[PDB]
């Protein structure tokens, strides 16, 4: 047909930016599409699986993540689900992290399967909040931007973000509606159970919710599948039936399927001009917390900064940890180049960078689940007056003539080889500039030559002055040390693969 | 849940708990949770808290016999304890948590002792990347205990030397009237007595017993001891004859008639058993099943969902196998030149490279980094059991190969391999066996390494064990079947070939001589294929009732074949030979043990019980393991851990005797070194470094190497010297330490050092097997083969022949000065006559054997003769057949074109000597190769266009006819050559 030869096509610019939400924005036409979808993604899974190809089993589980999420109604006759998990029983021999993938994968299929609409229902409550006292949960998204360099192009998604849309009796309307629909497909009556909904005071609508949620939980604790479902169904038809609507589900003349679409998630926006993470402290005054730090080239730096810094300042001392469990996001307007070479899905969404970018962030924000660890240098500062210090860089390090302009010295080196086996070295020189330029470094010597090295100690002279730089900081200098010792060394930042 | 009780160790009475462990829970996991019960459940919670689940031992009964469960990584319904339980009805069963204890003074003590013996730590765990050593040393100890408990005390201490051979030709003649005479020695009553060849000597002695029962007095043997309470012994030798043997059929006796000395025998009591005793064993028994996974009806996915997953069989995966190439790095550059290099790695099964790959040339500095897959053509599913990852650096501007390391695939657990792995590589300076070695190079100083990774799998990917489950061609494919059958054994298979032999695979089988040719020809790259081979040997009737030819049974335990299977049935066959075939193929046995991939086959536990059941065997498989511990690095671990498992069953009694050989062999390596390190002060030093090594407590008698009977001791100062040869060897003399001898003979060795002697104890194996050989004819062509031994590095210790001397100085070319001397040693006529006997019955023996296998050029200074006339070589370090210079037919009453009465008896006997071994081609053949690769093609074609594989009978017969000619021309020319270059 030309509409599924038009999805065929859509979906290669996808296995190949706008073009994945536009493959979202195209099959959310129509309830069939869904259904139309999922068959030709499998079938590309397939192709995989009989030549093993890698590359491209990173992308092919997450839509169908994405796609089984939004499908509305399942029909009995069509049973893909079990096409699906058996395609996916065939990758436990695969290397990791292929076999762990799809685990997870198959997970998430037998959730479905025993329980149509659990997964759709456990994500929109956590967002908006409403969770019930049996299973409470939740997710915050805040935001950090900075309009002094932020454009105000993302600014302003950040305000229609932070405008609350969805108010908790809405919420409570529309899940209802897609717990209802998910299971009864075109036999239930939309537009009569919207109606009949409406009036129902917010207490009752979160009183009926709780014992459907509550329902399809212990659904999914069932050994059959048929059975499971057919429990669904008679504890479903008996709430209607106790709600007072029995009559809008299981009507004899089927009905059209309504797309039910996914809420807006509850979103703040604060002022990053501190790069900083006290102000998200600040903000105070195991459920999600979602950081969507904004970034740029030169604060790419001064993020990893704080992003780390941060980091162990809680891991030590932890405070925001007692309420949430942080999960970071980086978004581009040094990062950037790390995840454009380690993640391409990540390069062609998010760093290719409702309007359409809120609904692309949306989606980046809900589906992300691999964690990123970024390489750091960690560093030991010793002063003369008894004093001693701690710092993290990445970037690299300047000092003399050329890095004071800019904002004889002991040197113990020692390099090593892919094998264990190194070279330690005490080669101490004498110069008017000594800078490491960034795993491995390579230290600078402006007497001028570079040389590789992965640990370094550099010992001063009888208390001589100088200012040193880290990562080119402009603020932080630390001057007349006599000694610095570089070594290479949850919330960690997100990545798809 | 499986119930299981578990005794925990503390109480009044020890207590008890029963827990219900997953059937398919892991052992790592119970030992968690009932850590977990205890402290639930303890009475003195202190007690099992600070102490830990790693700190203790899983003990079980079975049938008396404590067992422990050595792996950790198994699933608790895979354990053997529960299969034997519910066939006795217990359930649930009693394991014993026991607390891990260090080990005791007397037990650290032995395992000294036992080191310094080795040669090498057995305990050391620095160069391993698995455990498999450890595992083998404790699963060995089954083998060991029921042959140590199985044994007969008296025959084991005795050990009587018997052959079921029967008498050659050669020597029914000398047994006239079916008897033989015996001189009966008792304190100094020394009187000869008559008896049947037919009789044993449980009879010899009751015949005595009676003669002399009246004259008992004048023997001086106790009255109350009676024909029981004594057995013979030879005299001067410790070599009983007890049992229940003809008189004829043991090997003392028979070596006297070759030589025609009478047999001397002397009363003695039997030597008590009680000095064999054996240390308890230490280690508890290793569980049973442990080599064993399951069928791939278990071991699979399919059939099974996601929830039950524990384990993958290998043969459900499908990929293309894939390798990572991280780099190298050498610490120093060993040469600055502008060369390339690039690694490449391969897949093998025997020397079948399967598959190989390669990198991108790049410069060859002190780092090289790639960090590549390599993704072969072969499935995941089609590797076979012994595969191996061959890794290799090679060079370039061809490509100058130069190192190398392997890897096990699939190692000792089933279990495919995954993980990071950085590797030392060997360096070289075709093929041989040592570059089939799975072990790393100990040099982690100045020695490449490359870093492998192998992907991870979420669950252990096992090979499952195969399932035993169950007209007439045309004539001419029979007739072409019979003809590939029948071809020599170094004959290559063609492709055509093998398809006729795998499609017809059923009617080879029936015939047991096809073998090692239908087996060359499966395709092992193939799981089915394989899978079709075990079901064919499921039935292999013919090959258990066939007629046992080492020839074949030696075929199979090539390198060629690295299977479990086919080398099996091999070594069961083997487990036909007896004691006196055993002895001669033990140096061809052990010295195939380099090719066994695995640590714990069977090959290696066949030559640790024979070795524990017989005396003779373990000696000189003492010094056999011993030589290569000490001088091959690339199979020092292997070896190291057989030896230990026979020295701990050998008993008290050989250990002593093993402690103060290996004693002497060390102090005269150090003597050795003093003079070599540095002119009559030589023999000054000489004399008082000997001197002084007597006054250094050396032992006053101790077994010589080379002859477990003969015990040398005391030395012999005026006699020893040091001969003039630039390696300076020692002319070391002993004496007896036996009363009983009858002569005051001396026992004359050489200590030789800066020579390796490997070979030395093979050409003189090799021909000591040819002996044999012209034994099954009833030829007796007289060699002179020598003892020898090789005991470290580059030492030796050589027998001395009495009344010997070389032909270079039976010269010091003037053609008649041989004849001459033997005349002046003998000139009585007789003595003359019989001794130019000798010489060419000898004359020829190496005439032959030196041209069978290759080595006949040598120099005349390499060329002895005793003064008995017995020709004879040594120092085994355009081509002639052999030596046969103009002196030694003019011995036989030749010269110029002549033919002498003797000269033609040469050629007869000589021929009569190439056919007999013509007889024998397989086995030439098969004893070449192994020697060959696994001692120092093209060079192993030498072996059949000389040994006339091919031409029939009569074709050979003037094949080497010829050969005895070429030589008559040569004369003295090529001797020329060799001290014309030995002098320049
Ligand atoms: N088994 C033996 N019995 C008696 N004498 C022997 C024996 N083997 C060697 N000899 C004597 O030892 C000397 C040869 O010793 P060996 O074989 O070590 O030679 P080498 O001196 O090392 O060799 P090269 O001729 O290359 O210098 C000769 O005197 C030979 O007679």
């Amino acid at each position: 047909t030309c509409t599924e030869d038009r999805i065929q096509h859509a979906l290669e610019r996808c296995l190949h930016c706008l073009n994945c939400w536009s493959l979202q924005e195209l099959v959310s036409r129509d309830p069939g599409h869904f259904l139309i979808l999922l068959e030709q993604i499998l079938q590309k899974t397939r192709e995989v699986q009989e030549k093993g190809t890698y590359d491209l089993l990173a992308p092919l589980a997450l839509l169908f993540y994405s796609t089984v999420l939004c499908t509305p109604h399942f029909p009995p006759d069509s049973d893909l689900l079990l096409k699906a998990a058996r395609t996916y029983h065939r990758f436990l021999t695969w290397p990791v992290p292929y076999c762990s993938i799809c685990q997870e994968l198959l997970t998430f299929i037998d959730a479905e399967l025993k329980a149509p609409g659990i997964s759709y229902q456990r994500l929109v409550r956590a967002e908006q909040g409403l969770s019930t006292r049996s299973h409470r949960s939740s997710t915050v998204t805040v935001l950090l931007l900075n309009p002094v360099e932020v454009q105000a192009e993302f600014l302003d998604v950040a305000d229609k973000l932070s405008t609350p849309g969805p108010s908790p009796h809405s919420a409570y309307i529309t899940l209802l509606l897609h717990a209802f629909q998910a299971t009864f497909g075109a036999h239930c009556d939309l537009s009569g159970l919207h109606r009949r909904l409406q009036s129902k005071t917010l207490a009752e609508l979160e009183a009926i919710f709780t014992e459907t949620a509550e329902a399809q939980e212990l659904a999914s604790g069932i050994g059959d599948a048929a059975e499971a479902r057919q429990w669904l169904r008679t504890k479903l038809q008996a709430v209607g039936e106790k709600a007072g609507f029995p009559g809008v589900l299981d009507t004899a003349k089927p009905g059209k399927l309504r797309t039910i679409p996914i809420p807006v998630a509850r979103c703040y926006t604060y002022s990053w001009n501190q790069d900083s993470f006290d102000i998200l402290q600040e903000i105070l005054l195991a459920s999600t917390l979602r950081v969507v730090v904004f970034g740029s080239d030169r604060i790419s730096g001064k993020v990893a900064r704080a992003y780390s810094n941060l980091r162990r300042l809680e891991n030590n001392r932890p405070l925001l940890t007692r309420f949430f469990k942080l999960q970071f996001f980086y978004v581009p307007v040094d990062i950037s180049h790390y995840l454009g070479m380690l993640d391409p899905w990540y390069e062609r969404n998010v760093l290719g960078l409702l309007p359409i970018l809120a609904d692309m962030l949306l989606y980046y924000c809900r589906f992300a689940a691999r964690p990123v660890l970024l390489q750091v240098y960690q560093t030991e500062l010793t002063f003369i007056t008894g004093e001693k210090t701690t710092e993290i860089f990445i970037h690299s390090l300047e000092l003399g003539h050329s890095a004071a302009t800019r904002a004889t010295l002991q040197i113990i080196y020692s390099k090593g080889a892919i094998s264990g086996r190194s070279r330690w070295s005490n080669m101490e020189k004498l110069c008017t500039s000594v800078n490491l330029s960034k795993e491995a470094l390579t230290l600078n010597l402006t007497e001028t030559s570079q040389i590789k090295v992965d640990k370094v100690q550099i010992i001063g002279s009888n208390s001589c002055p100088f200012a040193v730089c880290l990562d080119q900081d402009e603020r932080k200098i630390l001057q007349s040390v006599i000694r610095c010792e570089v070594s290479p060394c949850c919330l960690p930042i997100m990545t798809f693969s | 849940l499986i119930p299981i009780e578990f005794v925990l160790p503390t109480s009044k009475t020890p207590e008890t708990a029963l827990l219900h462990v997953a059937g398919h829970g892991n052992v790592e996991q119970m030992k968690a949770q009932v850590w977990l019960r205890a402290l639930e459940t303890s009475v003195s919670a202190d007690f099992y808290h600070r102490l830990g689940p790693d700190h203790f031992l899983l003990l079980y009964q079975k049938k008396g016999q404590w067992y422990e469960i050595y792996d950790k990584y198994q699933v608790v319904q895979t354990l053997d304890c529960l299969r034997y339980w519910k066939v006795l009805h217990r359930s649930p069963g009693q394991i014993h948590v026991v607390q891990r204890h260090a080990p005791s003074e007397e037990t650290l003590a032995f395992q000294r002792q036992l080191n310094a013996l080795i040669g090498y730590d057995v305990t050391d765990v620095s160069n391993v990347h698995d455990d498999e050593l450890e595992f083998t040393r404790r699963r060995l100890v089954t083998p060991r205990m029921a042959e140590v408990a199985g044994r007969d005390p008296k025959l084991y201490a005795m050990h009587p030397w018997v052959t079921s051979k029967p008498l050659p030709e050669y020597l029914l003649k000398k047994i006239t009237n079916n008897c033989v005479f015996i001189v009966i020695h008792r304190s100094t009553t020394s009187q000869t007595i008559k008896v049947s060849a037919d009789d044993t000597p449980g009879t010899i002695l009751q015949s005595f017993f009676t003669k002399m029962a009246k004259k008992k007095s004048l023997m001086d043997i106790p009255e109350s001891q009676n024909e029981r309470d004594f057995v013979l012994r030879v005299c001067g030798r410790d070599e009983y004859l007890v049992g229940e043997t003809p008189i004829k059929n043991f090997q003392w006796v028979r070596q006297c008639l070759k030589n025609g000395e009478e047999i001397h025998l002397v009363l003695d009591t039997p030597p008590d058993p009680a000095l064999d005793e054996v240390r308890k064993e230490e280690w508890p028994l290793v569980d049973d099943c442990t080599g064993v996974t399951g069928y791939h009806e278990q071991l699979t996915i399919h059939g099974k969902d996601h929830e039950s997953v524990f384990t993958v069989s290998l043969w459900d995966c499908d990929r293309k196998f894939r390798v990572k190439i991280r780099g190298i790095d050498i610490p120093v550059l060993p040469r600055t030149a502008d060369l390339t290099v690039f690694v490449e790695a391969n897949i093998q099964y025997g020397q079948q490279v399967l598959c190989q790959r390669r990198t991108s040339p790049k410069p060859f500095t002190e780092e090289v980094l790639w960090n590549v897959w390599l993704e072969f053509s072969i499935k995941i599913k089609d590797l076979p059991k012994g595969a191996l990852l061959n890794l290799q650096i090679y060079c370039g501007k061809k490509a100058q190969l130069l190192y190398y390391v392997n890897l096990l695939l699939i190692d000792h657990r089933f279990l495919l391999r995954h993980g990071e792995y950085v590797l030392h590589m060997w360096q070289l300076s075709s093929f041989n066996a040592d570059k089939l070695t799975s072990a790393t190079n100990p040099d982690k100083e100045n020695s490449m390494s490359i870093s492998i990774l192998l992907d991870n799998y979420c669950h252990p990917i096992a090979l499952p064990k195969h399932r035993p489950t169950p007209a007439e061609m045309p004539n001419q494919l029979r007739k072409q079947l019979e003809a590939i059958i029948a071809t020599d054994p170094l004959n290559p298979l063609t492709a055509e070939d093998k398809e006729l032999l795998w499609h017809f695979r059923y009617e080879s089988l029936k015939d047991p001589k096809a073998y090692p040719k239908l087996f060359s020809s499966v395709k092992w790259g193939q799981q089915e294929i394989v899978a079709k081979t075990y079901q064919l040997l499921a039935k292999r009737e013919v090959w258990d009732q066939s007629a046992l030819d080492v020839g074949l049974t030696m075929q199979l335990l090539d390198c060629n074949f690295s299977d479990e299977n086919v080398r099996a049935i091999a070594v069961q066959k083997l487990e036909s030979l007896e004691d006196d075939d055993v002895l001669h193929y033990l140096l061809q046995l052990v010295q195939a043990v380099k090719f066994e991939p695995y640590h714990d086959s069977a090959l290696a536990r066949f030559l640790l019980k024979r070795g524990l059941r017989n005396k003779r065997i373990g000696h000189f498989l003492f010094w056999f393991l011993r030589s290569e511990i000490a001088q091959s690095r690339h199979y020092q671990q292997r070896f190291a851990v057989i030896l230990e498992a026979y020295l701990r069953g050998c008993g008290t009694a050989m250990l002593h005797d093993f402690t103060q050989q290996v004693q002497v062999i060390d102090m005269l390596q150090k003597v050795t070194i003093d003079i070599k390190s540095l002119s009559s002060q030589v023999i000054s030093q000489l004399k008082q470094k000997l001197e002084n090594l007597q006054n250094l407590n050396l032992p006053q008698s101790f077994r010589v190497p080379y002859d477990p009977g003969l015990k040398a001791g005391a030395l012999v100062i005026e006699k020893c010297k040091v001969m003039a040869s630039k390696k300076k060897p020692l002319w070391l003399e002993f004496k007896c330490a036996d009363p009983t001898a009858l002569s005051n003979e001396t026992i004359g060795i050489i200590f030789k050092h800066g020579d390796d002697l490997r070979q030395d104890m093979l050409i003189l194996q090799i021909l000591r097997i040819m002996e044999s050989i012209w034994e099954t004819e009833s030829l007796d062509l007289c060699l002179l083969p020598y003892g020898c031994i090789s005991t470290g590095d580059k030492i030796g210790m050589i027998e001395i022949v009495k009344d010997a001397t070389t032909i270079a100085k039976i010269q010091q070319f003037k053609d008649e000065v041989l004849s001459h001397w033997l005349k002046e040693k003998c000139p009585i006529e007789e003595k003359f006559q019989a001794a130019v006997e000798r010489f060419v019955y000898s004359c020829a023996g190496y005439c032959v054997a030196t041209f069978v296998l290759g080595i006949g050029d040598r120099h005349n200074d390499n060329i002895m003769i005793s003064e008995t006339g017995n020709l004879f070589h040594i120092d085994f370090g355009e081509r002639v057949p052999f030596v046969l210079t103009p002196d030694f037919l003019f011995v036989m009453g030749t010269s110029g074109k002549k033919t002498s009465l003797h000269f033609q008896k040469f050629q007869d006997v000589c021929v009569k000597a190439y056919l007999a071994l013509r007889h024998h081609t397989n086995l030439l053949i098969i004893l070449f190769s192994m020697m060959l690769m696994t001692g120092m093609k093209e060079d192993i074609e030498y072996i059949r266009d000389a040994l006339t594989v091919g031409k029939s009978e009569e074709d050979a017969k003037k094949y080497f006819l010829d050969q005895i000619e070429v030589c008559r021309d040569k004369g003295w020319t090529v001797q020329f050559n060799w001290f014309l270059h030995l002098v320049l």
